[PDB]
């Protein structure tokens, strides 16, 4: 079976900027597209299961743990729960000018441990191939690099595919993240037609991904820079404690304070 | 006729009954090859009794 | 299989059968691997797309999956070339199906199927039902020929008996549908209920027959609501086989003992065990009745005690080989109707006549060395005319 | 690490997005359109974007 997790980056600052701009695309339509993708994923098979996470500057919250219109009961419950919870989360939110960058590493950590919990609980008879369909919507924060890299490596070890679906911006950190675990990287330039991209590129599971034509991966610039002025460097002088990429040979690296002996 | 598929070594088993039975003119009417014989329709159930000795 | 059953249908019945509630989902689950993905893709498109795209949308490796899926779904007629947009009705129904618009039961099903099999075999005590008896008789696995005397069991009956419960029930329901069309019950309406289970007068009669089979049980004096059993949606062994053709079966239900006695000689019957011997007499008796060694071997393997599961193979080679050799020992006569010509003159002329009886379906055996073609009397008035025409052509 | 790189705007965006989603479940027609879907398929075509 397959356990899909949609990590939606519903950043109020950026999505409300779109709302003020009165652009055609809106967070409501984005949530509807994600809902349709999840419904289709579960539609694929009974054993398949899904979950949803929404990201905010403060924290990240799960959007998912009759036939009034002649509807499938389970998908109806999914629609109702996600709609109600997303509206509640968006309506209620404190204001903090100091912190405005969208948070994604914590949401991904929650997704990873949730997948681990489900893998533990599920019977050993059936093998579960989990996936994380990250949908970024705003620029990333520099200060989150370390934790995001930790969670990416944990996902690599635990065999989960991070399929990035960044839109309106190309996050180098996120493309690097999905490249490590082999997840696909699609940058949709046509936001209104986003759902067609999901039902082709992302929706097919790892089982059938190899035996299918999908957009080629984007080249990843594995840049390195010294800790002084933040610029690309091809040669780094790291020590045996900090393991920090530096500018030039120095008597002692500041982040270490070690008694380096010249020679 | 009645097409009967059999074994090459067993085809001559029904031929011996042809020269022994005096009911009609001739039992086997057309011997196609070694695994196909023909017959007036009437002795398949009787042949099942001879399986105990065959 | 259900794929065969659905493939053997016309477009007119197919589109009607694609009902809104369940059919669009039940037939979807059938899609083995990839056609699911394509159905989801082009579920939201109102514009048909070229076939070349679908052709090139699978890598060079594992293309046979692409062709087989495309052929299967073309047979199902989910889309039309229109020049590959899906059928509008199926698209709408599938969108409506995708975000749009027990312990006693299993025992009941087991007991009902067991009593049905008891009646199938010559059990003096069994459930009595004239409709069930006549249905089984017309299913092709039973023939009575005398209403006063209880019906006997035909050759196909033993083969059906020795099959496993899943395949047995599935084939029984397939025959049920085929005979439903003959008796006049609408096929689509009854078929849709089976799909709806895994999630009118004709409906009531069909549900009554299903309850008689034990798949469903209203439990409320035949109320509208029903609670399907496990078998409606669609175990350890007990026989121990020795190397001396001896079977020790931990059987308490008389059905298993009867099934074993069908092809073995019973020696002792203990309260929780029974001893039988697989001898030439019993095995050849079963083979004459109609069974073949494959069914017996499969039955013994599936009902294999856990003790003998450790050894590989589970069933001893000596027992398996002996059963196969015993079945081979018997080769049997056949029955057909035919007429034979002779004095065929030219050789190249006899080869043209062989294609006349082969296309019409009246040819049985040919002989190019003696010129000897057997023609059934059913098509004798058509072959002779052709021969006369050939003679006229000269 | 080495990876490289008004106030009233946040208030305006927050209130606007709060008022955005008073209506939900527009999936019937709003989420997708055939013309946009066809454009997406053409883009996914080898010669497309
Ligand atoms: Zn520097
Ligand atoms: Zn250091």
């Amino acid at each position: 079976l397959n356990l899909l997790v949609i990590v939606v980056d519903a950043n109020p600052i950026w999505w409300g900027k779109q709302a003020l701009k009165e652009s055609q695309f809106t967070l409501s339509k984005c949530i509807d597209a994600v809902m349709v993708l999840g419904n289709s994923h579960l539609f694929m098979n009974r054993s398949n299961k899904l979950a949803v996470i929404a990201s905010h500057i403060q924290e990240s919250r799960f959007l998912y743990p009759g036939s009034k219109d002649g509807k499938y009961e389970l998908l109806t419950s999914a629609n109702e729960v996600i709609v109600e919870e997303i509206k509640d989360l968006m309506t209620k939110s404190d204001i903090k000018g100091q912190h405005t960058e969208t948070l994604l590493a914590g949401s991904l950590a929650k997704a990873l441990c949730y997948i681990h919990r489900m893998n533990k609980e599920v019977k050993d008879n059936q093998e579960m191939k989990s996936r994380i369909l990250v949908i970024k919507a705003a620029e990333d924060s520099a200060l989150q690099y370390m934790n995001f890299m930790n969670v990416i490596f944990a996902a690599q070890k635990q065999n989960i595919l991070i399929d990035a679906c960044v839109l309106d911006s190309d996050s180098g950190l996120l493309q690097q993240a999905c490249d490590i675990t082999g997840g696909l990287y699609l940058k949709v330039p046509q936001m209104p037609s986003l759902l067609q991209y999901l039902l082709w590129v992302f929706l097919p599971d790892q089982d059938q991904r190899s035996q299918l034509i999908l957009p080629p991966p984007v080249h990843v610039d594995y840049r390195a820079a010294c800790f002084c002025h933040r610029n690309l460097i091809e040669i780094g002088y790291v020590c045996s404690v900090c393991l920090s990429i530096f500018c030039n040979f120095s008597p002692i690296c500041t982040t270490c304070e070690t008694a380096f002996k010249i020679s | 006729g009645v097409l009967i598929e059999c074994d090459p070594a067993m085809k001559q088993f029904l031929l011996y009954l042809d020269e022994s039975n005096a009911l009609g003119k001739k039992f086997i009417i057309q011997d196609i090859d070694d695994t196909h014989v023909f017959v007036i329709a009437e002795l398949v159930n009787v042949l099942q009794e001879r399986v105990g000795e065959l | 299989n259900l794929q065969e059953f659905l493939g053997g249908l016309s477009p007119g019945v197919l589109d009607r059968l694609y009902g809104h509630p369940a059919t669009c989902l039940a037939v979807f689950r059938e899609l083995p691997s990839l056609a699911k993905n394509w159905v989801m893709r082009m579920l939201f498109l109102e514009q048909p797309l070229p076939q070349a795209a679908v052709a090139l949308w699978v890598k060079k490796e594992f293309s046979k999956a692409q062709e087989e899926s495309t052929g299967l779904l073309s047979g199902l007629r989910i889309w039309h070339t229109q020049l590959l947009i899906l059928n509008p009705i199926f698209r709408q129904n599938l969108r409506i199906a995708l975000l749009g618009g027990v312990p006693s039961l299993d025992k009941y099903a087991e007991e009902r199927w067991e009593v049905v099999l008891h009646f199938m075999v010559g059990s003096p005590s069994a459930a009595v039902s004239q409709d069930l008896a006549q249905l089984l008789s017309q299913a092709g696995l039973m023939k009575s020929t005398e209403p006063g005397e209880p019906p006997c069991i035909t050759s196909a009956g033993f083969q059906f008996l020795l099959l496993d419960t899943p395949a047995q029930l599935w084939y029984f329901m397939l025959q049920y549908l085929q005979t439903a069309q003959s008796r006049g019950m609408d096929l689509v309406e009854i078929l849709s209920f089976l799909f709806q289970l895994s999630f009118s007068d004709s409906l009531l009669n069909f549900l009554q027959h299903l309850r008689e089979f034990g798949l469903v049980f209203q439990r409320k004096r035949k109320s509208r609501r029903y609670y399907p059993t496990r078998l409606a949606i669609n175990q350890p062994g007990f026989i121990v086989v020795e190397t001396n053709y001896r079977l020790y079966a931990y059987t308490e239900s008389e059905l298993q003992i009867a099934l074993i006695a069908l092809f073995s000689e019973m020696l002792y019957r203990f309260p929780n065990m029974v001893v039988a011997q697989v001898t030439r007499e019993s095995v050849q008796q079963a083979i004459a009745s109609g069974i073949t060694a494959q069914q017996i071997i499969h039955f013994l393997r599936t009902r294999a005690h856990p003790v003998m599961l450790k050894q590989t193979p589970v069933l001893p080679p000596t027992i398996t080989d002996q059963i196969r050799l015993w079945e081979l020992e018997r080769d049997r006569l056949r029955f057909t109707e035919g007429v034979l010509y002779n004095q065929f003159l030219s050789q190249v002329d006899f080869e043209l006549l062989l294609a006349h009886a082969r296309e019409l379906g009246v040819l049985v055996f040919e002989n190019s060395a003696k010129r000897l073609m057997v023609v059934t009397p059913a098509g004798h008035s058509d072959v002779k005319r052709f021969w006369k025409r050939q003679k006229h052509s000269s | 690490g080495p990876t490289p790189i008004t106030s009233q705007d946040i208030i305006n965006s927050f209130q606007s997005i709060r008022q955005e989603m008073e209506a939900y479940t527009p999936k019937l027609t709003q989420v997708l359109s055939s013309s946009a879907a066809s454009s997406t398929i053409t883009a996914l075509s080898p010669g497309g974007a």
